[PDB]
C-alpha cells in the first residue's frame, strides 16, 4: 500500500489562499491571470529523480515568487481505491486515516552563481487555521538539494473536495527573476 | 458460463508437472531509486531486469493451509509467518490443493556475488550444449523459456555464510 | 610448560554450560567508509557499535570436524559447505570436542528493521524486571553481560517476511 502522488502547478508573484471548496484551477482566476501554469514538462518529468530537470522562470516585482502545487486525493483515491466512500462528510478523515503520515520529497536547484544562495520555503495550506504553514526552510544554490519534509497526518491539509495545496515561497531578494530547476517532486505515504 | 476450483487444482498440477524445466531467477543487481521503497512489478514482462542468473527449483509442490490433529503425521511449510501442508498430484482434488509452493537456495558465488532485489520463476528453460549443472549464469542458457512470476523486494547481499532461500506461495485464481 | 589437549575442551564445556544466558546480538546499522570493504574488528571493544538489539541462542553445543565412516552414520551438521558432528558434555574429552557452535534466528520485525554490519554473541545478558521474551531492544536490557566473539561484515538487510540466521563455530586457542 506504499505509494506516491506526483504531478496543477501555477507560478505567480501574487498570494493565493485556498478556501474549503477551492478547486485545482482557482489559483489562475484569483490572480487575474498574473501568472502562468507550469509547462507540460513539469507534469511529465518531475515524477522521478533523473538527469532531466525542469527549468521554471520565477518572475517577481516584490522580490518574492510562488510555485503553487495542487494534489487531488479524491481522483487518486477513486483510481487506486474506488472501494473507499469519498461521498461522506468524513471523507477527509477517511483519506487521512488511510494515508497516515505523508512525506514530501522535493529535489531542486537554482540557476545562480555557485557561491550564492536564495531562501526557499516549502509550505502546506492548513484549512483548520486558514493559513500557509511552513514545513521546511532551506537555502537553495546551484547544487541540487531535497527541501522535502514529513508533514504527518493530512486531514487538516485537505479541503472539502479532498484537495491538498502546497507551495514554494521563493525569495529572489534584489533580483527581478530567478530560474529554478526541479528534478523530483513526490508526496509519499507508507501505511501497514 | 463458469470454470471451477477443480480447474485451478488441475492447472496447479500442470505447473507442478513442468518442475524439471523450472528455475528460480534473481535480478536487479543495481539499486532502486531508494532501496526502502521499490517500484511496482509488470505481469506482462518475460525476463527480470539485470538478470544475475538461474537456479533449478529445489522443491515444486502443491500445498493447502495446515490444520491439527489431521496434518500431525505430515510435513509443513512456513513463510510470512503462515504455516501450510504439502499435497501430492494424485491426491490434489481430494485435498483441494490449488496453491503451488516454489523454492530454491543459492550459497556462495555459484551465482555472481553482489546484491539482489528482483526475485521470480522461469519454466521451459533450455541450457546450452555441454552444460548440465543446476546453477546457470545467463551466458549458459540457450532459451530462457517463460518467466511466470516475479516481485520487486528490498535488497539483500551474499556470501558463503548466507543462503538465498527465497520462495513464493502462488495461486492461479485468488478470488473464486 | 605445556597445556594438555583436554584443557581447551574444558573451557569449551564451560562456554556450553552458559548456554541459557547466551544471546545473538547485531549492530553497525549505518555505513562503513566502504560497504564492500569493512575495517578490522578491534579485540579491545566491549560491545557492537550502533546496537540493534539481542535474540536468545537457539542452539549451543560442542562440535568437531567429521570423520568417515563413523560420523557419516551419526547426528550431523553441514556448515562451511562441509560436514560436522555434535558432541555431548559427558563425552567431550573422548571426542576432543574443543569447538563451540552458536546459532540464532531473527524473524521479521521481532527486532527493528534496518541494515547491519556487525554480528556477535554475548553471555550473562539480564533483561529488566518483568521482561521474559527472547527478543530484546537495548532499552529492555538491564545488564548486557559480556561480548565474547564478534566479526565485522559487508552490509546486510532485513524485511518483514525474512529470517536473518547467523551461526559461528569458534575455539578458545587458535594459536598453540
Amino acid at each position: 500500500f506504499y505509494g506516491h502522488i506526483n504531478m496543477y502547478g501555477y507560478v505567480t508573484s501574487y498570494v493565493y489562499n485556498p478556501g474549503m471548496t477551492s478547486s485545482v484551477n482557482q489559483i489562475s482566476a484569483s490572480t487575474e491571470g498574473r501568472g502562468q501554469e507550469v509547462p507540460t514538462d513539469y507534469y511529465m518529468y518531475t515524477s522521478t529523480k533523473n538527469n532531466n530537470t525542469v527549468e521554471l522562470s520565477m518572475q517577481t516585482t516584490s522580490g518574492v515568487s510562488y510555485l503553487y502545487n495542487n494534489f487531488n486525493f479524491r481522483d487518486y483515491m477513486s483510481k487506486y481505491r474506488p472501494q473507499v466512500d469519498l461521498q461522506s462528510d468524513e471523507a477527509r478523515r477517511i483519506v487521512s486515516d488511510y494515508i497516515k503520515e505523508l512525506s514530501i520529497d522535493y529535489y531542486l536547484s537554482a540557476v545562480i552563481p555557485p557561491d550564492e544562495s536564495i531562501e526557499i520555503k516549502l509550505q502546506v495550506y492548513d484549512f483548520s487555521i486558514n493559513r500557509w504553514l511552513t514545513v521546511s526552510i532551506n537555502n537553495l544554490s546551484f547544487y541540487e538539494k531535497n527541501i522535502g519534509s514529513n508533514i504527518g497526518y493530512i486531514k487538516d491539509y485537505l479541503n472539502s473536495e479532498l484537495n491538498m495545496f502546497t507551495r514554494l515561497e521563493i525569495n529572489a531578494g534584489k533580483r527581478d527573476s530567478v530560474d529554478i530547476k526541479v528534478n523530483y517532486l513526490d508526496l509519499m505515504f507508507y501505511y501497514y | 458460463a463458469i470454470a471451477t476450483y477443480n480447474s485451478h487444482v488441475e492447472l496447479a498440477k500442470y505447473l507442478v508437472s513442468k518442475a524439471d524445466s523450472v528455475y528460480l531467477t534473481i535480478g536487479k543487481s543495481t539499486p532502486w531509486s531508494n532501496e526502502t521503497n521499490p517500484p511496482q512489478p509488470d505481469e506482462n514482462a518475460t525476463v527480470l531486469q539485470e538478470v544475475i542468473g538461474y537456479k533449478k527449483a529445489t522443491k515444486v509442490t502443491l500445498v493447502r493451509p495446515s490444520k491439527s490433529p489431521e496434518d500431525d503425521n505430515k510435513n509443513l511449510i512456513s513463510y510470512g509467518n503462515k504455516s501450510w501442508v504439502e499435497v501430492t498430484p494424485e491426491n490434489a482434488k481430494a485435498e483441494g490443493a490449488k496453491w503451488v509452493y516454489l523454492e530454491s537456495s543459492i550459497v556462495g558465488d555459484e551465482l555472481p556475488l553482489g546484491t539482489y532485489r528482483q526475485v521470480g520463476f522461469v519454466m521451459d528453460l533450455v541450457a546450452k550444449s555441454g552444460i548440465s549443472k543446476f546453477n546457470l549464469v545467463p551466458s549458459e542458457v540457450e532459451s530462457t523459456g517463460t518467466l511466470l512470476f516475479f516481485d520487486n523486494k528490498q535488497f539483500q547481499n551474499r556470501s558463503e555464510q548466507t543462503t538465498a532461500k527465497e520462495r513464493f506461495i502462488v495461486e492461479v485464481d485468488p478470488n473464486s
